[PDB]
């Protein structure tokens, strides 16, 4: 039953992290880190515009209420699992839920505005990847969303 | 093999030229019926209606050229016309 | 409409014809001007006018871009044809394209390996498409379509005499002889090719914009036997 | 230099005539293999050809744009840039 002050309580351990002066304030600067660390998923240039929607500068400051309306504004424009489906699903060769590996790295690496070296390396450690083969893409949507 | 002068267009444009851009009307109306003759054989092939086909036809051009009454018709008709001149046959050229 | 944030479009300029830019906000009907992104600057701004539904040239998508074919694009105008000359020219040396049933010849001012008796070997016998434009594709269509139908054919050169036209015809002469495989007993190319000298003296000019301009039409019949066989070829004018 | 000279040797305007008319064309399986980022798997029946003319006229609703041939879909000017700009967008979307 989200959005109820029991969910409240773990923004404000993850909010706790960036607090550092201890004041109920934390930075722009790692306001992306604290809600992608509690699992919602904007995009960069979203993220950006929510920033310079506060401040032209950029370089500022948000209170922990105004925070949670961050987090509040995010939450009213959430993915679905068919959504995210849709995306891998324009990839699919077949037809039947599987993505190349060689085709999957283009699609990390080159296409878009990029995942990193670190990025790519823990993720390809935990999935144990050596080839460039077919490989299903419905347990991403599961087990990412 | 036939080789020859593209179509010309200068500062100042004379006969030369004149004769040049007619042959090269010429030309073009060959090309253009070259093309829309296998443009039509295609659609035909592809079973589609010819009616689609716009054809753009430049005889209207050639014709104020090379027919009766035409820019060369007007200078012939100039050439043999007692004390004829550039400015007369410009005249005759708007007037009609 | 849909012309959108980061449509490529092309914009008019003095130096080169035309240039690319970024449109850098949507469009919408009564946004009477638009915010472009250019190379030489973040934003510079261009004017639309409610006559004509005034709007500056869309651009291609990339993927069509370079293409042997002019025909093959989906926005066919004046800076797209620039585009894909300019870059198949100088960045690939590609001295040869089609547009339609036209073969386009760019002069390179230098010679080229391409004009190679491997090349001839490579082109005999081909299809049109299943190679890359080369006037040696030209002469066999030509050649081929002379084997399969009695009707007689044409190949047509024009452009300025500065363009080489000579040459584009010594290959064309030289691809006939060797695929009919004439070269071992015919000895026509050597004189025809010695012929130039004088239609030049005789039949070539300086205009005003050029030196040794071409002012006649010269047509070169290369005969054949039954057997496709070179004959000995007759010159009009 | 070099427009004056496309100009002058009539590729542009042969261009401009060739683009009132059908100046593309895509065979069936090509056009299928391109266009799949375009088609949900309730839009893809059992014919490739009638799965291209079920996607077409709901991706340009405007019915003069293209033509069905026995072998290949062919296409007035702007169309195919308009599908390819549609593609693009669904992959950057997709990827981000």
């Amino acid at each position: 039953d989200q959005l109820t002050e029991e969910q409240i309580a773990e923004f404000k351990e993850a909010f706790s992290l960036f607090d550092k002066d201890g004041d109920g304030t934390i930075t722009t600067k790692e306001l992306g880190t604290v809600m992608r660390s509690l699992g919602q998923n904007p995009t960069e240039a979203e993220l950006q515009d929510m920033i310079n929607e506060v401040d032209a500068d950029g370089n500022g400051t948000i209170d922990f209420p105004e925070f949670l309306t961050m987090m509040a504004r995010k939450m009213k424009d959430t993915d679905s699992e068919e959504e995210i489906r849709e995306a891998f699903r324009v990839f699919d060769k077949d037809g039947n839920g599987y993505i190349s590996a060689a085709e999957l790295r283009h699609v990390m690496t080159n296409l878009g505005e990029k995942l990193t070296d670190e990025e790519v390396d823990e993720m390809i450690r935990e999935a144990d990847i050596d080839g460039d083969g077919q490989v299903n893409y419905e347990e991403f949507v599961q087990m990412m969303t | 093999v036939l080789d020859i002068y593209g179509f010309e267009t200068f500062e100042i444009n004379s006969f030369e030229q004149f004769c040049i851009n007619y042959a090269n009307e010429k030309l073009q109306q060959q090309f253009n019926m070259h093309v829309f003759k296998l443009e039509q054989e295609e659609y035909m092939k592809e079973q589609i209606p010819w009616t689609l086909i716009d054809f753009y036809d430049n005889q209207p051009c050639i014709n104020l050229i090379e027919s009766k009454l035409g820019i060369l018709d007007l200078l012939d008709e100039e050439c043999k016309m007692p004390k004829g001149t550039d400015d007369t046959w410009a005249q005759k050229l708007y007037n009609t | 409409e849909l012309y959108t944030k980061f449509a490529r479009v092309w914009i008019p300029d003095p130096e080169e014809v035309w240039k690319s830019a970024e449109l850098l906000k949507d469009y919408k009907p009564g946004d009477k001007v638009l915010l472009l992104h250019l190379e030489e600057g973040k934003d510079l701004e261009y004017r639309l006018d409610p006559k004509t539904g005034e709007l500056p040239h869309l651009r291609n998508p990339d993927i069509l871009v370079g293409e042997n074919d002019l025909t093959a694009l989906s926005y066919l105008h004046e800076p797209a044809v620039l585009h894909n000359l300019r870059v198949r020219f100088i960045d690939s040396k590609l001295i040869y394209t089609y547009c339609g049933i036209v073969l386009v010849a760019i002069n390179p001012y230098e010679q080229l390996p391409i004009y190679g008796e491997d090349i001839i070997n490579a082109y005999s016998g081909q299809n049109m498409g299943d190679m890359d434009p080369h006037i040696f594709a030209v002469a066999e269509e030509a050649y081929k379509q002379m084997a399969r139908d009695e009707r007689n054919q044409s190949i047509i050169v024009s452009g300025e005499s500065g363009a080489g036209k000579t040459v584009s015809a010594k290959y064309a002469m030289r691809y006939f002889a060797t695929v009919s495989g004439s070269a071992s007993e015919a000895n026509v190319e050597e004189k025809v090719l010695a012929s130039n000298p004088i239609m030049e003296s005789i039949g070539n000019a300086k205009t005003t914009r050029n030196d040794n301009s071409s002012r006649f039409g010269k047509y070169i019949e290369i005969g054949f036997d039954k057997r496709y066989r070179i004959i000995g070829a007759n010159m009009r004018t | 230099r070099a427009v004056q000279q496309l100009r002058a040797c009539g590729v542009l305007e042969t261009i401009r005539i060739s683009a009132a008319g059908f100046p593309s064309r895509w065979t069936y399986q090509e056009f299928f293999s391109r266009y799949r980022v375009l088609m949900k798997q309730k839009d893809v029946l059992g014919d490739r050809k009638q799965t291209c003319k079920n996607v077409l006229e709901k991706l340009i609703l405007d019915k003069d744009k293209y033509q069905f041939g026995k072998t290949k879909i062919f296409f007035r000017a702007g169309q195919v840039a308009y599908l390819e700009k549609l593609r693009a967008d669904k992959l950057r979307a997709a990827c981000i």
